[PDB]
């Protein structure tokens, strides 16, 4: 499950997700740095 | 304690509309981020569509921009997938799903409703 530069892997959706989905978080995937930071 | 029950699919025509519904029990669908993600028999689940719990912006996968509409009734306390202009390769099991607070994982999702476009 590698994916695109500015998705991240769910595994419990065994699908990989947009990361502005999670950018407003406290604690964020990591893979969601580079993108996440377009802010 | 958290549910999400699905109902909505079946089989429409290329080109044919259809609603799909997805229904919180132990919790409000306004509270927190939820998306729609599907999987065609074969191919590994695709997300397709979902709701920034902190914003309430809405997002779509390129596949379905245009044709798919995501949205949430706060009285019926569910989540929609409206789809239009349906074509067969949007042909699979429709899962809704729902994240933790602050924007966080998905902690559950719904059973599964199958969508077939001949």
């Amino acid at each position: 499950g590698q994916c695109s530069q500015n998705e991240y892997f769910d595994s419990l959706l065994h699908a990989c997700i947009p990361c502005q989905l999670r950018c407003s978080s406290n604690t964020p995937p990591l893979t969601c740095q580079r993108y996440c930071n377009a802010s | 304690e958290v549910q999400l029950v699905e109902s909505g699919g079946g089989l429409v025509q290329p080109g044919g509309s259809l609603r799909l519904s997805c229904a919180a029990s132990g919790f409000t669908v306004s509270s927190y981020g939820m998306s729609w993600v599907r999987q065609a028999p074969g191919k590994g689940p695709e997300w397709v569509s979902g709701i920034r719990g902190s914003d309430g912006s809405t997002y779509y996968a390129d596949s379905v921009k245009g044709r798919f509409t995501i949205s949430r009734d706060n009285s019926k306390n569910t989540l929609y997938l409206q789809m239009n202009s349906l074509r067969a390769e949007d042909t699979a099991v429709y899962y809704c799903a729902k994240q933790g607070e602050n924007d966080g994982p998905f902690d559950h999702r719904g059973q599964g409703t199958l969508v077939t476009v001949s």
